[PDB]
């Protein structure tokens, strides 16, 4: 069938039965077909081809991100490859022929096979060998010396060596998909120079690493039963020539690092907090694992003590204290910092008393109205109501490390404490309240930064690192609908 | 500074001070900012000449007043508080008096001389410095506050509901983007278990009226969805912070409204005993001075939770901006009338027997609910009909006037005090209906009468099937509530959803050994045979076809533009009725560690599972434009043609507006919310020219889906919590059965 708006053709599954006489192959592997396309035609595996220019205006009308290659030393070459959705399982062909679409087939199916062996699933035992044996092949395949092979040799393996190693060396894509993807091209090295290395050539190691790497596909391909003996033409010269593409969950720290530097006056421009924001991310985030983060129920000790201090947060900002959105994310993240670090050494908190109960004989109501001898009754209650937090009576046990984020992150806060007389102990070292409760916070977070920067599965803590890792990642995605909510110059909704 | 502005706020603004513009001069009044003994010497001389009117009812008179002046500052509410100096006078609620007990003007110099009294003494001497060393600068402010309050007091004069019952001293104040405070009842707030509210204080009430427990709950920052806050989303035109014709008060927010008649009489000699509550209740007073209603005010202590600001420049630009938006409105309003005489005209001059099929609706009105909305009409817009008309004239057709009312025979409720919900006979076929066309598991799951959906998911994999059936089911539901309100009969749609369902569902079947049988037509190049039981196999099929009531849409192309795009296997799941198990299907082609992330999954455009979400949508399209279709034929008398004219132009195609979104954020559903929205204008800009009356009638008469805010706390809506990403409800019960208005002009500028 061919589009209205375009000269696209679609070919869906249950459509190229027939196919396997078209091609004429020999019938000793014609029955390999007949199984391929009963794989394929399973999982509703659609066909799309044509030229050039109908196979690109197409994808403008659907939405579709393309993978054509092809480059101006290629236009003077004159050849242009598809591409494969691994997402929806379509293939896209560029002026096709009989030779390609078989070749196709053969390959998406192959690809199947590494994707479930590295996700975890269960395969044929014959295939766990095949691409085992491929695997370790793959280690010495960039070990090997080029200095004897051929000029035009050496071109085609510098080019395998770059790809490859650019996918073991990701950090910021699921290793799963990243190692699926190195493999693939493993693979298409050896078959794109099986020809002109079996001529002209010498025994050299790496004419050996082609004749090797082309055993190892044939027994993934044809399974247990007989497959045709060495050196015998696979598919009419079969290659893999079509791209993949894949997609996987971003990572907690992609997420986090993004909105650290917002500022606008709809959402706060305070400065103090994008910087405190900064050594956060030093000290707890940039140690988290890097997987992405799940969702699992988390019975524990440590979860115990973030549900607790979640519902603190939000009671504080309902008794008195209000919050922007860039304050209310910072508060947040501090504070459950200093949760699970209070759950897991009891005398963390030690130092924070003495300063919290110091605070509490020299506080009064009087210090929480802008006007002292003001006549509106409002404007006494609302004084009223900030004190009784403080004293902890609204929130009536995880209190002490609310305290000690919101004495970080509040502003209106600091300026009272800051006034305060210092000890006569503490008077050595010369500092005021609000920076001796601030250098409190950072030496709490510094022994946790310790704690996860060590053996993590031997102390029995990464379940609990697992728990703050998703605390952290429903912060972030807060705060980036906020933003882009008040996106406009007034920031209005 | 910041606080220099405020103290203007409270000093030109909530005092009213342009009423001393009448009597004295500019240069005059900057003299009483200056000096407390000349406030002192006015008040002493004013008193004494307001005695001499009054008589024996200079305590009643000194009482009220020095009550209106509290409530104009400090926002305390006494016990039968009168609102403004016109019901002063004639003392309502305390004596039988037959008019004006003294001047009104005088009245009204003594009330904002108290009130500059109450005023603090810090914040006075603020103004004190300003009104010296910024002569030109006040001035120029005070004459501002003068133009701001003619207009109100054009609009008040008109109607004497809305004379006796509008604020004195009113200005507007915005809250702080992004929180929300609501007044709830504490046993149905319980069993939703929502984890963004707080309590933060109880609701005390009155001791003339009992009821269930209540208390406050306030929700700190965060995001909303769009049109929602930050408006006052008000149809009717306001004068003095009330409604304009009933003088229900929309400026401020209270916890209810009581307006039966037979309650409000149980309320009235239940307080002559007395008043007791930190809450009590404000009259709503009548012409001939007796009560009609009542209402549930707020403390004023919980709204310092709100970071009102009250910043002086920027709220008297938000005051004229707002009445430029009522003017205009007002406007609109006219335009149509002339529309309404012309059709009128020519239908009279074609045949003097035309009239035989119009209403006079100015005229006496049987149905009592009907006409005692129509005495309530806005002054401005009688007096327009009647200048092209005649002397109470508004003459209409009848059959297109029966649409506007079809909602009526299903709701219940009244509007005004906010209990307007569908009958229970109504539900009972709507939630029939969607559990035949959607699966039987997905209706367990969304439409729970007991249960919210938050409550009834236990894994993470699960979050990701359920949050994709929810945007088909708000669609389904929504077009059911819209079409319901325009008039088109609730029976109707009841019996034509199964048959129209079975014939759609043939068509796919038919249509698949179609769609490849030219396949064995090319493989049929050779002997007869092959072609001649494919010749006949595809005729026979295509007859069939051309015999389907849907056929004139299929056609036309719209009802098969996604149909012949793809065939997929899969598809026929969604045919058959079985969604829930076809997301399910499509949810487990995700990667692995997508699957596992739950509600923090991003989804992207690219997998199969957000290709399959678009086309159960079209699929919902399928069936609202086979209703339509049916309905302009039927019951309607139209020609095939025109029919098909109205159709397209209320439906678009969704492939040309992907989401423009930013990366990293769960943006799924906040998309179909902006694409929903569009849809709605092009339906309200059909109804203007194919029905004047009930776009007339929609700002007229109180209806469901009608009216915006009412002054009552915020309530959503099922497409609000859509756009929201939450979980903490269900389309079944309770809240999340209200759909969007339906107001045509409201659409077109909200």
């Amino acid at each position: 069938r061919e589009h209205k708006a375009s000269g696209v053709r679609i070919l869906s599954a249950t459509a190229i039965r027939n196919l396997a006489k078209i091609s004429n192959l020999p019938s000793t592997q014609a029955a390999t077909l007949a199984e391929i396309q009963k794989s394929l035609a399973a999982k509703d595996y659609k066909i799309i081809y044509g030229t050039p220019t109908q196979v690109a205006e197409y994808a403008r009308q659907k939405n579709v991100t393309e993978l054509t290659s092809q480059e101006m030393e290629e236009a003077q070459a004159g050849n242009i490859y598809g591409w494969t959705n691994f997402d929806d399982k379509t293939i896209y062909l560029v002026s096709p022929s009989m030779e390609t679409l078989i070749h196709e087939l053969v390959h998406a199916s192959t690809f199947e096979e590494v994707y479930s062996f590295y996700q975890g699933n269960e395969v044929s035992p014959t295939s766990k060998q095949a691409i085992e044996n491929l695997e370790g092949l793959m280690e010495q395949f960039r070990s090997l010396d080029i200095s004897k092979d051929s000029p035009e040799m050496r071109e085609a393996y510098a080019d395998a060596i770059a790809t490859i190693e650019g996918h073991l060396s990701n950090g910021f894509v699921d290793p799963a998909i990243s190692k699926a993807a190195a493999l693939n091209e493993f693979m298409a090295w050896g078959l794109a120079n099986r020809a002109l290395a079996a001529k002209q050539k010498r025994t050299s190691s790496l004419v050996q690493m082609v004749k090797d790497v082309y055993q190892a596909i044939k027994k993934l391909i044809w399974g247990r039963k007989q497959a045709p003996a060495l050196g015998e033409d696979m598919f009419s010269n079969l290659l893999f020539n079509s791209a993949i593409l894949m997609r996987s969950q971003p990572t907690t720290q992609a997420v986090a690092k993004d909105g650290t530097l917002f500022h606008s006056k709809a959402y706060g421009n305070n400065e103090r907090l994008s910087q405190l924001n900064q050594t956060f991310d030093k000290l707890v985030t940039d140690y988290l694992r890097t997987d992405p983060v799940t969702e699992v129920e988390r019975r524990g000790n440590v979860a115990n003590a973030l549900m607790s201090a979640t519902r603190l947060v939000r009671d504080v900002q309902s008794h008195g204290f209000n919050m922007t959105a860039q304050e209310q994310s910072v508060f947040q993240m501090v504070t459950a910092a200093l949760a699970t670090e209070a759950a897991i050494d009891p005398h963390a908190m030690a130092r924070a008393q003495e300063l919290y109960t110091h605070v509490m004989k020299h506080l009064t109501v009087e210090h929480f109205m802008a006007d002292p001898d003001s006549t509106n009754p409002a404007d006494r209650y609302y004084a009223q109501q900030k004190y009784d937090t403080i004293s902890g009576a609204n929130l009536v046990t995880s209190l002490l490390p609310t305290f000690l984020g919101l004495a970080m992150v509040n502003e209106e806060l600091r300026s009272i404490i800051k006034e305060m007389p210092v000890p006569k102990a503490d008077k050595k070292l010369g500092n005021d309240i609000d920076t001796l409760l601030t250098n409190a916070g950072t030496q709490v977070m510094e022994s946790l930064n310790r704690r996860m920067a060590g053996d993590q599965k031997a102390t029995n803590v990464q379940d609990s690192i697992d728990a703050l890792s998703e605390t952290i990642m429903a912060a972030a995605l807060k705060r980036e609908s906020f933003y882009d909510a008040v996106a406009t110059p007034t920031g209005n909704f | 500074t910041d606080t220099e502005w405020s103290a203007m706020h409270t000093g030109l603004g909530k005092t009213d001070l342009a009423v001393l513009r009448e009597t004295m001069s500019m240069a005059e009044i900057r003299d009483l900012l200056s000096s407390s003994k000349k406030v002192k010497d006015e008040i002493s001389t004013l008193e004494k000449e307001i005695q001499n009117q009054a008589g024996r009812n200079w305590n009643l008179v000194q009482k009220k007043s020095k009550q209106l002046a509290q409530y104009m500052i400090m926002g305390e509410v006494g016990n039968n508080l009168l609102r403004n100096a016109h019901a002063i006078s004639r003392l309502l609620g305390e004596r039988i008096t037959n008019g004006p007990v003294a001047d009104v003007a005088a009245i009204d110099k003594l009330i904002t001389l108290y009130s500059l009294e109450l005023m603090n003494k810090s914040d006075r001497d603020l103004l004190s410095e300003l009104a010296q060393s910024e002569v030109e600068g006040m001035e120029f402010s005070i004459a501002y506050m003068v133009g701001q309050r003619t207009e109100e007091m054009r609009k008040a004069k008109g109607d004497n509901r809305t004379l006796l019952n509008h604020f004195k001293g009113y200005i507007p104040v915005e809250n702080q983007q992004g929180v929300n405070l609501i007044i709830a009842d504490d046993k149905e707030f319980a069993k939703l278990n929502s984890q963004s509210f707080t309590r933060i204080g109880t609701y005390q009430g009155s001791t003339g009226f009992r009821t269930g427990s209540k208390g406050y709950y306030f929700s700190p920052v965060a995001a909303r969805a769009p049109y929602s806050q930050g408006i006052l989303q008000n149809v009717r035109n306001t004068a003095g912070g009330v409604d304009i014709g009933t003088g229900f008060t929309l400026g401020t927010m209270v916890a209810g409204r009581i307006t039966d008649k037979p309650t409000v009489e149980r309320i009235t000699k239940a307080l002559a005993k007395g008043e007791r509550g930190r809450e009590p209740l404000m009259p709503i007073y009548n012409s001939k001075g007796q009560v009609v209603a009542y209402e549930q005010s707020v403390d004023p202590n919980m709204l310092k939770h709100l970071n009102q600001d009250n910043h002086f420049a920027k709220m008297v630009g938000v005051w004229r901006g707002r009445q430029v938006e009522e003017a205009k409105a007002q406007r609109f309003n006219d335009i149509l009338i002339e529309q309404l005489h012309a059709m009128y005209e020519k239908d009279i001059k074609d045949s003097s027997a035309n009239k035989s099929q119009y209403v006079n609706l100015l005229g006496k009105i049987d149905d009592p609910v009907l006409a005692d909305a129509i005495n309530l009409m806005n002054i401005e817009t009688r007096h327009k009909a009647e200048e092209l008309f005649g002397k109470d004239e508004l003459w209409v057709r009848r059959d297109m006037l029966n649409d506007a009312l079809g909602y009526r025979a299903a709701s219940i409720g009244d509007v005004w005090t906010g209990n307007s919900r569908w009958s229970p006979s109504t539900l009972d076929t709507v939630k029939k209906m969607f559990l035949g066309a959607f699966g039987n598991k997905a209706y367990h799951v969304v439409m729970n009468a007991e249960n919210t959906i938050q409550n009834l998911v236990k894994d993470a994999k699960t979050v990701i099937v359920v949050k994709a059936v929810v945007v088909p089911a708000v669609n389904f539901l929504a077009n059911i509530y819209q079409m319901i309100g325009r008039g088109v009969p609730v029976k109707d749609i009841a019996v034509n959803i199964p048959r129209k369902t079975s014939e759609i569902n043939q068509y796919i079947k038919s249509r698949l050994r179609q769609i490849d049988a030219e396949a064995e037509l090319r493989a049929a190049e050779g002997n007869p045979n092959l072609v001649r039981k494919l010749k006949t196999e595809i005729q026979s099929i295509t007859d069939s076809h051309r015999r389907m009531s849907i056929w004139p849409l299929i056609e036309a192309g719209e009802f098969s533009s996604i149909a012949d795009a793809g065939i997929s296997r899969d598809d026929l799941l969604v045919a058959e009725g079985k969604i829930h198990e076809y997301m399910e299907k499509l949810a487990n082609k995700l990667p692995e560690k997508v699957r596992n992330a739950g509600r923090y999954a991003l989804i992207a455009k690219d997998t199969a599972l957000f290709q399959g979400i678009q086309k159960t949508v079209e699929y919902s399209d399928f069936i609202a434009k086979a209703i339509i279709y049916d309905d302009l034929v039927k019951r309607k008398k139209k020609s095939s043609s025109e029919a098909l004219g109205q159709v397209t132009e209320e439906f678009i195609n969704y492939d040309r507006l992907p989401g423009r979104f930013r990366g990293y954020m769960e943006s799924m559903g906040l998309m179909w919310f902006y694409n929903f929205k569009i849809r709605s204008i092009k339906v309200a800009m059909s109804m203007i020219r194919n029905n004047p009356v009930h776009s007339l009638i929609a700002t007229v008469v109180p209806a469901p889906t009608m009216f915006g805010n009412v002054g009552l706390p915020i309530q959503d809506n099922m497409l609000t919590m859509l756009a929201e990403g939450r979980l903490d409800y269900s389309l079944g019960f309770g809240q999340g059965l209200r759909a969007p208005t339906l107001n045509p002009w409201f659409n077109l500028t909200h």
